[PDB]
Formats: structure tokens, sequence, C-alpha cells
RNA sequence: AAAAUUAGCUC
């Protein structure tokens, strides 16, 4: 899932590729059609 | 000359026309409206209704010039309209200049939201909680589940279909692979074990196979050449040659080293007979503690490297017991508190004992009237004998009409009925509210969370107990 | 995946009514009429035939051999 | 005890009673201090050894 | 892919179901899906304050 | 720490506010060290034999 | 292999969906026909300006 | 300081359900007889399934579960057999159980429908419900699959599990007019009259009655098909009588010992 | 995993007494009967029958805990009528009543069939 | 006038007695019914 | 004298595979094969 | 029968049946009379029930209340009033607080146990529930609510007209836009309050929402008002819905439409469903709430 | 009796 080179993996993004959650058809669909913002996790701001 | 994805934005206030063609521009289709009237006339509807017989499809509509993809950056400069007829006939002059008109308002919802019946009758937080909890519902996740060897696959025995389905989920494919059962839910406080967000299930219902699901767990293991002298191989580790060995039964598996299918297993039991030569060390995997399953099938093959690679999956019949986490389609999560036998559950004038009993106090604080509407319409649909509709914005489904229908079957127009104290047989002074309603079962079983410890294994760095069940 | 054997709430045998219900729907009847033609009075037992999904067919498509 | 221990009334002693099924139980009145909700909560249980 | 526009018959014969949406890679025998990331549109002037 | 347990919780009004409904598995798994004494040597003897 | 059951189920499904389509159309025409009066408490719609 | 002289009157006797009425009896007795109908009624049912070869598409336990729910006619056999727990022999003796065998294999191309008719019982009278209306569908087999097993049946009652639950649904109801006010209708006019209501269509509910005790209990026991309804009633009465007799004996022994 | 078996609700365990008498001390002529492996079925009818009897000042049962298969019946009679004989009389008359009801039901059925 | 500050709104009534000044004038706000003293200015709420 | 019979993946034909042997079907030739059910006393209670 | 049965669920019953409040024509006990036996020792405390009209102590009937309020306990025996959270909940001078302060801690533990074990066993006979029947109005309250909402809409339109023609003078300390927004918000809040009051006064004693709210167990008058009368304004960041697009909330509405529905005012109620636009705005409000919850938990 | 790391879910 590290969208970058192996040597500098930590410098690249994380979670870009995830394991498809095959727990129930609805979950599969939701997963295949999901988004994710690059903003840092748990940011103090609340506009985004 | 211009594909349908391109977008032209006209900036009036400042004379700038900005056209975008690059990818990613999220967009959606809308109907066109020339002056006050749609381009989607009966001709188009007729030709389209005969689709799947000749060749007619969406592309025909897009080409004919009736629909049109507007991207968000262009959506800011179009006087959209909600429904064709209602917002155009003739009234106080609001805008009278619409340019497009949405297909159906309910099409804003997503995938997990859409299966929520009457979402507009619930407070948004509960809709969101339901959206998240839907992804945790059990059922048939894929038809060819018996061929998959995935890890942690749940499957439900009798996944019925919702008695009330939204028109949108017809295309979500939910009705072919449902994730819940229609249960006769009675909102009331029978005994007390369902007071703070908890439910009382019917022991007899469970005995009959109410929500009875199954739990699979796959395993992956292959042999490899550890080193010039080190090497792994499948073989029953005997009591003499193998120095490293566990204090567990090994004869349970056959000589080949792979436990045969349909064999009772329990926690801390050998599932694969891997031994590595140093004489040999028992470097073999065991079933996780507190699993207690039965072996479904054993798969053996060769990986890319060409070594013997085998996969084993164990199934487990998970009877619904107390502590299991259920949830309706409205965010009314809860955990089965206690289970009563049919003799003890209350009953209507006829032998209809509720299958689930939620707390009444869960309704007012959370404002989930949508749940009540679902229950009423479900009772009506059951009696009539056909699935009812719960599309979000319908303008033709109110409570008064649904009640009027229900009153034509000898039932209180509001859905309440007179129950009988299961124990003594005395009527209940208050008229309980009982009806069909679609309930799910989450994967959060109790047996997967219960844990204990008394001087267990210790870490190597700081001599403190380990972490994780 | 297959029609249950008994109604969860009531207990009346309903497993032996799936083929009959399908036949009645096929010939001419409608659901609301077929259900009472089979003799399912209580609305608790009707959800068995209305809501039940028939996945065993899809399962049988994956014939092991031949 | 319940995992978020905000204030003193979040770790109180109790007398043990063993019951068949596999779930911690506790009188509802004692729910308010812990802030538990019986909607899939988890509550730790330590035992002294002296 | 090998199932491009293939009838449900062959899919069933290939131990696959016609309902599977698809659109997910198979690495090391795991279903990997790419989450659509989002960012600021390029080649457009923004005036922040 | 050892001698810890974590399980879901459910209401149970028939128990007093100071009681707690532990399961059977957890009860069996944990232990309490008790000093032998002639006042209760018989009880511990029976427990050991069991 | 699918001559019985597997084919009868498809036949019943197709006829039932056709019956549902005609049922919906008749319900629509009936709703249009019975346009005498509509006085209901539990329903409302916005009216700006 | 003694009991009462209840009367009984059947209104509808069929081979599928019985509707009767009990008058001059206490509510506790009525509801207790109900709970005995549902819970404590001896009946035969499959309880031990040994599966030898199952190539169907359902689980191994799915077959056993379903087979647990197939009713078995026990009109005159339940009274004779003894609970397996109290048997004085090893293995399921025929004196204390009824053996079943099933062996089906889909050879032809058309899918099989393994129905309860495949359960070849050893005893003549203990058979699933097919004597005199399709049969309970167990599982569907496709060419090449097979299902071989044998199961034994034993006597139980609903209290232990649902499989021993002879009654489909007991309709118990008393005082159809809300004469004792045991329920308070916020709007009595809105409620539909009970099937047993003698009250005319004008009035909504009978006038209050202070010195009024519940009598005239209406029953609609509905047999699942295992036992005949009147047989269910007789068995429930006999079982309750036996439980009281045993309790009285135990109390007598306890008092004498003291 | 810790689900108790289904036979523990009605079948006695070795050493457990079916019925235990325990005299109370707070008021004269008051005993608590404790019944193992029973439910409301066998306690409610006895409670009602004791209520019918006029010499019984107090009568009531309870279930200490639903998961436990046990019930306690409290009986308190006039000083000249011990609660034991009250219990015996209640059960005896209740058995007589059920037998009479069975006989009447049987005759009613046999008359209903072609009659 | 413009420099001033707008007075806090509320339903003035004399049905509530302020415990800080003994006066009956005060204003109530429903949302729990908060009470603000009119002259004394006692602040309280009723559930 | 048990040669650890296996079931081919797609052929659904039995095969005799012993230790230190390639895992392939006697015919066609595939790399997948499952095992056969045990012979133990698989006894369930229809509960 | 019921009195003797409930007594069985009492760990501190002395064993004596209290004299029934009504000997003839038939021995009938009262709820308060039974509940007294639960109260331990000789406690004394005074409390006011939730629905206690303020203008009752001043007038006559101070010590004999028509509404059965003014909870008075003497020698640990309930005499008047209806117990609610104000008397049994967690509040200074609540009945349990007095019991703990006067009697020992164990006495208070027994008090709790007895209260629950008796009240649930009696609830078995009584029964509690909730359903559509408890959410429907009387078909006149709907008329009042519609009239009130129409008046509110007319008033906001008049305010907008005055602002457009430059007649609304800036309120002191605020700019013209600020005073305009303040007036609109006050008008909408007043309308919502009037509708809620009308809905409340239109309920019946048998209604279950009212029972749960007055008992204070779970809910509030605002919940009922939203369920029946009208949801209300959907604010974000302490203000009305902003203009995400160019000078307008959603593509449906026209530019410069400050009207109530064009800015978030959910005119419908949860029983009668929601128009799509107000549904979206309600979603925005819920999202704001969730974000605030997360940041609070983090900080 | 075994590592480093990331992600999802939950009160
Ligand atoms: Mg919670
Ligand atoms: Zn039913
Ligand atoms: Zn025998
Ligand atoms: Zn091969």
């Amino acid at each position: 899932g590290n969208w970058g080179d192996q040597k500098k993996a930590h410098q690249a993004r994380a979670g870009v590729s995830q394991v498809l959650n095959r727990l129930t058809f609805a979950s599969t669909l939701s997963h295949l059609r999901r988004l994710n913002s690059p903003i840092g996790r748990d940011g103090k701001l609340a506009k985004p | 000359i211009i594909v349908s994805e391109v977008s032209m934005i006209r900036d009036i206030r400042e004379r700038e026309i900005r056209i975008y063609t690059d990818a990613g521009r999220i967009c959606r289709p809308l109907l066109i409206v020339e002056k006050q009237k749609l381009l989607l006339k009966k001709r188009h509807i007729d030709q389209l209704k005969e689709r799947e017989y000749n060749n007619y499809s969406w592309q025909d509509l897009v080409a004919s010039g009736v629909v049109e993809y507007i991207d968000t950056l262009e959506e800011e400069t179009v006087m959209l309209a909600m429904t064709p007829d209602d917002l155009q006939e003739k009234e106080v002059a609001y805008c009278s200049t619409y340019t497009h008109c949405e297909i159906h308002p309910s099409m804003i919802l997503g995938v997990c939201a859409s299966i929520i019946p009457f979402p507009d009758h619930n407070q948004s937080p509960r809709n969101t909680y339901q959206s998240a909890m839907g992804k945790q519902a059990m059922g048939v996740y894929i038809t060819n589940f018996h061929v998959r060897m995935d890890t942690l696959a749940h499957v439900l025995y009798y996944p019925q279909k919702p008695l009330v389905t939204t028109r949108s989920m017809e295309y979500l494919r939910f009705r072919e692979l449902p994730a819940g059962i229609n249960s006769i839910v009675a909102i009331a406080s029978y005994t007390g074990y369902n007071q703070e967000d908890s439910v009382i299930m019917n022991r007899s219902a469970v005995d009959r196979g109410f929500f009875r699901s199954v739990f699979y767990r796959s395993y992956k293991e292959q042999e490899s050449k550890k080193g010039f002298d080190q090497e792994e191989v499948f073989e029953k580790p005997t009591r003499e040659t193998c120095q490293g060995m566990r204090h567990a039964i090994y004869d349970k598996l056959d000589d080949d080293g792979l436990i045969a299918p349909g064999v009772r297993v329990s926690g801390d039991d050998v599932i694969i007979g891997k031994t590595v030569t140093l004489t040999k060390r028992d470097c073999s995997t065991f079933l996780r503690t507190s699993e207690t399953g039965i072996v479904d099938q054993v798969m053996v093959t060769l990986n890319q490297e060409g070594y013997k690679f085998c996969k084993i999956r164990v199934r487990s019949v998970r009877i619904p017991q107390i502590g299991d986490k259920f949830a309706s389609r409205h965010g009314q999560k809860g955990t089965c508190g206690i289970q009563y036998r049919q003799e003890d559950m209350p009953f209507t004038c006829e032998g209809i004992t509720p299958d689930i009993i939620i707390n009444p106090h869960a309704i007012p604080s959370r404002m989930t009237i949508g749940h009540l509407i679902e229950c009423l319409q479900g009772k009506v649909s059951a009696n009539k004998g056909e699935i009812g509709d719960a599309t979000p914005f319908n303008d033709a489904v109110n409570v008064q009409k649904i009640s009027n229908l229900l009153s034509d079957y000898g039932y209180h127009l509001r859905g309440n009925e007179v129950l009988y104290n299961g124990f003594t047989g005395r009527k209940i002074t208050s008229q309980i509210f009982i009806g069909p309603t679609y309930y799910q079962r989450l994967k959060h079983m109790v047996d997967d969370k219960i844990h204990s410890r008394a001087r267990g294994p210790i870490q190597i760095l700081n001599r403190q107990p380990m972490e994780g069940r | 995946m297959i029609i249950p054997v008994r109604c969860f709430t009531c207990g009346k045998i309903v497993g032996n009514k799936w083929e009959a219900y399908l036949g009645l729907l096929q010939a001419e009847y409608t659901e609301g009429d077929a259900l009472d033609a089979l003799g399912l009075k209580r609305y608790c037992c009707r959800r068995m035939l209305l809501a039940h999904v028939d996945l065993i067919e899809k399962l049988l498509n994956y014939a092991p051999l031949e | 005890n319940r995992q978020p221990t905000l204030h003193k009334m979040s770790m109180m002693g109790h007398r043990v009673r063993i019951l068949p099924w596999s779930t911690f139980r506790l009188n509802l009145s004692v729910t308010t201090p812990y802030n538990a909700d019986f909607d899939g909560d988890e509550m730790n249980l330590h035992l002294p050894q002296s | 892919c090998l199932l491009n526009g293939l009838t449900d018959r062959d899919l069933c014969e290939l131990n696959e179901c016609p309902l599977d949406p698809g659109g997910y890679f198979i690495i090391n025998g795991s279903e990997k899906v790419l989450i659509a990331q989002e960012k600021m549109a390029t080649n457009t002037v923004y005036v922040f304050a | 720490v050892d001698f810890s347990a974590r399980t879901v919780i459910t209401p149970d009004p028939n128990l007093s506010i100071d009681q707690v409904g532990v399961p059977r598995s957890i009860a069996a798994n944990m232990t309490f060290a008790e000093i032998v004494t002639p006042f209760n040597i018989d009880r511990l003897q029976e427990l050991v034999r069991r | 292999q699918r001559t019985k059951n597997i084919s009868a189920i498809s036949y019943i499904n197709q006829r039932n969906r056709e019956w549902n389509i005609v049922e919906s159309e008749k319900a629509l025409v009936a709703e249009s026909h019975n346009m005498k009066n509509q006085q209901m408490d539990p329903f409302t719609r916005r009216q700006c300006k | 300081p003694y009991a009462n002289q209840p009367t009984v009157r059947i209104t509808e006797l069929t081979d599928e359900n019985v509707k009767f009425i009990i008058e001059n009896t206490d509510l506790a007795v009525a509801n207790s007889i109900r709970r005995v109908f549902i819970a404590e009624v001896p009946i035969i049912a499959i309880d031990w399934v040994q599966i030898d070869a199952n190539s169907s598409v359902l689980h191994d336990e799915f077959i056993a579960h379903r087979l647990g729910l197939i009713p078995l006619t026990s009109d005159d056999i339940v009274d004779k057999l003894q609970y397996s727990r109290d048997c004085t022999c090893e293995e399921f003796c025929p004196e204390c159980s009824v053996e079943f065998t099933l062996d089906v294999r889909c050879n032809e191309d058309q899918t099989r429908h393994v129905t309860s008719r495949d359960l070849i019982s050893n005893s003549p009278r203990v058979i699933p419900v097919t004597s005199r209306q399709d049969d309970i569908l167990i599982v569907k087999l496709r060419k090449g699959q097979e299902l071989r097993l044998r199961a034994y049946a034993k006597k139980g009652f609903g209290k232990e599990h649902a499989k021993w639950n002879p009654t489909a649904g007991v309709a118990f109801e008393y005082d159809p007019d809300n004469a004792l006010r045991h329920t308070v209708y916020p709007k009595p006019e809105e409620w539909p009259k009970s099937e047993y209501s003698e009250l005319d269509e004008d009035e909504s509910q009978a006038p209050y009655d202070p010195n009024g005790k519940p009598e005239r209990f209406y029953y609609n026991v509905e047999s699942c098909g295992s036992l005949r309804p009147e047989t269910i009633v007789l068995s429930a009465l006999s079982g309750l009588k036996k439980k009281l007799s045993d309790l009285q004996t135990q109390l007598s022994h306890e008092i004498q010992s003291d | 995993m810790n689900a108790p078996p289904a036979f523990e609700s009605f079948l006695l365990f070795e050493g457990e007494k079916k019925i235990t008498i325990n005299k109370d001390t707070k008021v004269p002529n008051a005993c608590l009967f404790t019944i193992n492996k029973e439910d409301h079925t066998l306690g409610n009818i006895i409670k009602s029958q004791l209520l019918k009897d006029p010499q019984v000042l107090f009568a009531g049962y309870k279930v200490p805990h639903p998961l436990e298969h046990k019930i306690i019946i409290r009986v308190q009679t006039t000083p000249d009528y011990s609660p034991q004989e009250a219990f015996t009389n209640a059960i005896t008359d209740l058995i007589s009543e059920l037998s009479l009801l069975e006989e009447r039901f049987r005759v009613a059925i046999k008359d209903k069939q072609e009659g | 006038r413009e420099h001033q500050m707008a007075k806090t709104g509320g339903t003035q009534t004399d049905l509530f007695t302020c415990g800080k000044c003994k006066k009956k004038n005060c204003t109530y706000t429903q949302v729990t019914t908060f009470v603000v003293c009119n002259e004394c200015g006692n602040r309280w709420k009723f559930c | 004298q048990q040669p650890m019979i296996y079931i081919c993946g797609e052929c659904h034909t039995e095969n005799e595979i012993k230790s230190r042997d390639p895992i392939r079907c006697r015919e066609c030739g595939y790399r997948i094969m499952y095992k056969k059910r045990t012979k133990r006393l698989v006894v369930f209670d229809a509960r | 029968g019921e009195v003797m049965n409930l007594l069985m669920f009492l760990s501190t019953w002395d064993g004596k049946v209290p004299q029934p409040a009504i000997l003839k024509p038939r021995p009938l006990w009262t709820g308060k009379q039974i509940f007294s036996l639960i109260i331990p020792g000789h406690i004394n405390c005074i409390r006011t029930h939730s629905t206690h009209p303020d203008d009752e102590d001043s007038g006559p009937y101070k010590h004999i209340s028509p509404g059965d309020t003014k909870v008075v306990v003497e020698n640990g025996e309930l005499i008047m009033g209806i117990l609610c959270k104000k008397s049994l909940g967690t509040s200074a001078g609540s009945l349990v607080h007095i019991s703990y302060l006067e009697m020992g801690h164990d006495i208070t533990r027994l008090f709790y146990s007895n209260i629950q074990t008796v009240i649930n066993n009696w609830l078995l006979i009584e029964g509690h529930t909730i359903g559509i029947g408890d959410s429907i109005a009387d078909s006149k309250t709907y008329q009042d609510i519609q009239n009130t909402i129409k008046k509110a809409k007319q008033d906001v339109i008049e305010v907008i007209e005055k602002a457009h023609n430059n007649e609304l003078e800036p309120t002191p300390g605020n700019t013209l836009r600020q005073t305009f927004e303040n007036q609109v918000n006050r008008i909408l809040n007043d309308a919502r309050d009037k509708t809620g009051s009308s809905a409340q006064k239109s309920l019946s004693e048998y209604n279950n929402f009212k029972s749960m709210v007055v008992s204070g167990a779970k809910g509030s008058k605002i919940n009922i008002s939203q369920v029946i009368a009208v949801v209300g304004q959907q604010n974000v960041e302490g203000k009305r819905i902003p203009f995400g697009f160019k000078h307008r909330t959603l593509p449906h509405f026209i530019k410069d439409d400050y009207g109530p529905e064009s800015r978030g005012f959910v005119e419908n109620s949860y029983l009668a469903g929601l128009t799509p636009t107000e549904f979206f705005f309600h979603a925005m409000g819920g999202r704001e709430g969730l974000i605030d919850t997360a940041v609070k938990t983090a900080e």
C-alpha cells in the first residue's frame, strides 16, 4: 500500500491500496466506490 | 465533436468561459428542460421500456439529447429542479427558468445509505451509524463462497429479503444477496433485560434457525528451503525423533500431515504436520485458542516457488447467544440480553410471539420514526402479500394512508396490539406495538471477544504479559 | 439459501410449501391470493414465502462434476 | 472497570456471581457512573491476589 | 481480463459468480482495491487569503 | 496485569448494584491464592481433589 | 440439467416482473383518474417566494 | 377452600386445529395449560444424525438441523417409548428410539429434490407427514452429488428444544369485550371487535364490571401435524397432572422426613 | 461456548432436592418452599389455588433469577392451619380439578365426533 | 444609541419568584426552562 | 496401505499421490486438488 | 394478589401486610402505599414533581394538590406527589441522597435493589411501549402548526422586503446583515417554540412520549416538538447554512434567496418525512455534531 | 513460542 519506492516507502502515502472487505455484498460495493482525502489524520481544523 | 464528459462553464459576472476535459471531474447525469417542459417524452419512455428485447439503452438517451452529464464545477450555473411536474406547472413566479431537472431526489444517497428505508424520517446521525453498520452485516457475501478460501468469512443460514425495499436497492443487488431476516419485533419493556439498548430474542426462534450463521476461518501454510541444512516437510511428528514438540494430540491427522475434512477440532490442536530438520523440530501450526470448529475442506497445491502449499478452512456453527450484537436498519444497535422460550414470550390474540423486543426509550432520544414507519408498512405488506415501498422521497407514502390500509385487516390502524403476559396470562394494560421489521446481525460475536488471563506467556524485552487475545 | 422448515415465530411447517407457492404464482394467482390459498393465515408465516430468497439455485450452478 | 476512567466512580468493587451464559452483567443503576450502554461495551475485570 | 464480456454460463463454470462487481486486482492471492484519492485541481488559479 | 478479563456487558436487574455477573469460563480460568488453615483445610483439600 | 426448477423459476420471475410492471402502470393510471380531492394532514412541500 | 368445576365446549374440531372454550376456571390454570401445550408435550423427533457421505452444497450441520425440524407422527408411539436418558440400555434401542435412513444420489440430469419422503423409517407408524400436499423439501442435489446418512429419533418436549414443539400457534384469549379493563384503550372506537365479541356494533367495549373474574377462556390450539390437536390437549393435561403428582409425592416425602 | 445444555432446566442433578421446606422466623406460621428445576408453569397455578383458600393469609412465588432454574413460594396461614397442609390441599384439589377437566374434555370430543 | 448593546430576549413574567432579590419580575426561556430575574437578576433553570 | 487418495480440481477424478511426489492430476494435469472426507464417526445432533 | 406478589420481590419486607388504603367495597392497595414499604428507616424529605405548576404554592390547595405533586415523605412513607427523576434521579436532595445520608450505605443498596425488583415486576402488569399512535396529532394541531409556519414565512418575507428597500435600521452594536440575521433567527425560533408548545398541549395523558419525558427517563420536550411539530433550523458553525455555491445554497434555489427553506429551515416534521433539500441540510447539521464530538474526545 | 509495519473496525 505504500504508494512509492521500497527504499523511501515511509516518505510516500499509506493505505492507497487496501484489502477488499468481502464481509457482505454491500460492504464490497461500498469499498469499491470509496474515497479518501490526503489531509493528515486527526487534524485540528474542522473545515475539511 | 465533444464527448459527453467535457464540461463548459459560463461565468456571467466576469466574461470567462472555462472548459475542462481532464479526468477525475466527478459528474452526474440530469434531464434537460428547454423552456418549461422536459425533452423526455412518452416516445423515449416507450422505446426504453421495450429494452432488453431489441437494443435500446442509456446511450440512446444520451445521443438523442435528453440527458446530459453536468460536473460539479458546471452545476453551480444551472437552475436545477427537483421533480418535473411539481416545480413547473404555474404558481407564484419563482424562477420559471429551469435548465435541468433531477431524475430522482433519492439518487443522492450512496450504497450503504440507500438500503435505509425512509431515511428522511430519521435523524442524520442514526442514518450515518446505519451506513457504517451495514458493512458489518452478515449474510451471503458471494454466491461461490464454497470455493473461496478467504480468511474470516461469515455466512448466514436463512438470509431473507426485506419486507420493505427501496426502489434504489433493486439495482444495488441487495434483494439477491440480503443480509438480514424479517422478524416480528415488539417495541416494549417486557422484563427489563432490554432496557439500555438491548434486545430479548426468542429462544424457540433460535432453535428453529433464527439468524443462525456460520463462521469460517482459513489457514495458509507451505514448506520451503530454510537453508542448506534446514528444510521443512509435512510429516506426523512422532514422540521419538522430534525433539521440539507440543503437548497436544497429533494422531488426529492422517499420515500425509493434513487434517482430513469433517474432523472435530478444538483449541490448541495440530492442523498441519510440518516438521523442520535440524532430529526434527515441530514447527507446525495449531488452531487458535477458543475456536472449536470442524474442517470444511483441505486444499493442496504448488505456489509460484513450486513448494507444497496447502490451505485449510474450518467452519463453525455460531448459534445466536446473549451478547451477540444486532442492529436494525435505523441505527438501533444492541446486544441480546436474555433469551426466553416461546412459552414465556408474550403473545397476541393469536399465537404470534415477538422475535425481538427493543427498548421503547431508544426511540424518543434518537428520533428514529423511520423505524416505526418501517414496522407499520411491513405489517401491511405481510398481510397484503407483497413487498412494500420505502423510497426516501415519494410524496405518496404517508402514515395516514398506510394506517388506513392496515385497518382493513382487523388490526389497529396504528399497529398497536393487545399482548398477554407470557408468564401469568394477564393482558398488558398498555397496547404493545408489534410488527414485522428487518433486522441484521453484525459479526461482533461474544465468543470472539471474551478473554481472560492468569500468569500467561511473557514478553522477551520487558518481562510483562503479552498483548492481544 | 433454502426455504426454512418451520416458521420462526409461529412454528407451522412452511418448508413443504415453496414449490406449491411457485406453481400458484406461475399459473395465474397473485401473491396475496396464493398465500391464503395455501392456508397461511397469520402474517408471521407469510414473510417466510414473501421474503425468502432462493440462492440454492445459484449454488447448484457450480456443479462439482459434469 | 470500564476502559475510559474519567473520574473516581469508574473502578468500584463488586461481589462475584457466576451465571451460565458468557457475558459480564451488572445492575442497570450502576450503568450511569461507568457511562456504559450495553451496546457492545467492554469492561475490564481485575482480581486481587492478597 | 479473461472475463471480458463473458456469459454467466462460463463464469459459473469458472467458479465465479456473475454478481461480482470486479474492478479489484489480485496480488499474492489477495483482493487489492485502489481508493480514489483527491487533490486540488491543476492549472486553475486560486486566490486564498 | 494478569488476572484480567474483558467481555461484553448486558443488563441484569435481578443482581444487586454491588454484584457482577461473571461467566463460568473466566471464573475457572482465573485463580485466587488462599492460605491453608485448619479452619478450612477440608474445603481446600476437596478443591484440590476435584 | 436446468429443464426443471432452474427454468421454471426464471419463467415465474419474468412473468412476475411483467405483472409488477403492469400493476404499477394500472396504479399510476388509477391515481391519475381519482383526482377529485387531496386533503391530507401528514404531507407538505416547500413554496419559496 | 377447594377447586372448581370447569366446563368445556368445543366449537370447531378438525384434523388440523381445535377451537374450544373453558369456563369456570382461573386465569392461572388457563395460561399454565397453554404453556404446557407449547412447552411440555411429549413428541418424537430426529435428534441424532450420523452423516456418512454428504456431497450436497449445504453444510454438514445444515442437513442435521433441517432433519431436526421435520415433524413425525406420534399418535400412539410417544406414549409407549421412554426418554433415551432414562433408557436402561446402550445405543438407541428400538424400544427407546426410532431409526431413520436416507440415501439419495442424483444420477439423471435433472436436479433432484430430496424430500422427507426419502426418510425410510424402520417402524411403520413413525413416519414424517406424508400419509394423506407436497413433502418437506430437505435439500437439492445435482447430478454427481449424493447424501447418505442415518438418524435416530427420540422422545422430547418443547422445553428442551423447539423441534419437540407440536403446536404451530396457540391462540389464547379471554374476556373478548374489555369488561375487566385489564387493558385500557386510549380510543376504544379505533379498535376492531374480537372474533368472540358478543358486543353489538354500536358500543365499543362492554361497561366496567367490578366484581368480575376472568372466565370463558378461548383456545385455538393448532397442531403442526405431528399429533392431532385433541391429542395435544389430552397429553398436556396428563403431563400437568403427572407433574403435580410427582411434586405432591416429593413434598410428602420431605415432610415425613422432617 | 459456555451455553448450558438444554436438559438442565427440568432434569434434576444428583444430590439436588426437588422440594425443600424452610420455616421463616419473621412471622408465625410462615414457610418458604423452594422448588428446583421448575418455572412459572408449576408455581403460578399453586399460587392461585392458595389464594382461593380463605385460611391462607399470604401467598406468592418468585423466580430468583431467570437463568437459574429455581422458584420460591411463600405461604402464611392462620395459626391453626400449618402451611404444609395448605400446600398439600392446594395440590390435591388442583389435581382433582385437572382430572375432571380432562374427563369433560374427552367426553366433549367423543360427542363432537358424529354427535 | 448605536453604541449600546441589544438586551437579551425572553418572555417576561411575574409567575417566578427570584430567590436572590425577592422580586417577582423575571424573564423565562424555554429550550429545561431557564429563568432570569427581572430586577434582581436571579438566574436558574427548571427541569 | 493408504496411498492418500486426492480429488482433482476440475476433473473431479481420484488420484493416488504419495510423499515426495508432484501434486498433479493423473490426466489433463492441474495444480489444484482437494482431499476426501474422513472415515471417522461424524455424528451430529440435530439440535 | 398483585400486592402479595410484588412483596415477594422485597428484600426488607418485615413480613406484615399493610392495611389496604381501601377496605370496602373491595380491598385495593394504592401504588404509593406499596412503594412506602420500599423506603427504609424513617426518612423525611420534600420534592417537586416535574409537572408541578409554579402557581400552586401561592394559591390555595398548597398542601393538597389537584395534580398530585409536591412529593412529601414522612417517617419513610410516601404521602403525596409522583416520583420522577427530581426525587429518585441524581440530584442534590434527591430521595436516594437523603437515604444515603441518613441510613447506612448498605441500607441504600437494599433500597435500590428493592426499588428495581419491585418496579419491573409491576411493569410486567403495567407495560410500556411506543408507536405511531403515540406520534400522531389530533388533526387540529396540524392546522395550528400550518398556520404558525405560514405566519412565520410571511413575517420573514416582510423582513426581507424591508431589508431590500432599506427600512430595517441597524440594531445597536450590529451591522445591517447581523441584525437582519438576528431578527430572522428570532422569528424562526419563536415559530418553532410556538409550534412545540401547541404540540405539547395537544397530547394525551396516555401518550408515551409525554410519559417518558415527564418521568425524565429519556427524552425532552424538544424531541417531541421535532418529532411532531417541526424540526427547525439546521445551523452550522453557529450560523445558518452558508452559500456553498455562488450566492446560493443548492442549485435548486435561486441566487440571493435568504428565505427560511432556502437556508435550512426544515418546515416538515420527522413523522411527515423531509423534502430533499432540508434532508441534505439536516445531514450537514449531523456531520457538524459528529466532528465536534470527535475533536472534544481528542482534546 | 518469532520481528518490524500499515490499515480497517469498536465503546
Ligand atoms: Mg455504547
Ligand atoms: Zn409465521
Ligand atoms: Zn433402549
Ligand atoms: Zn493432473
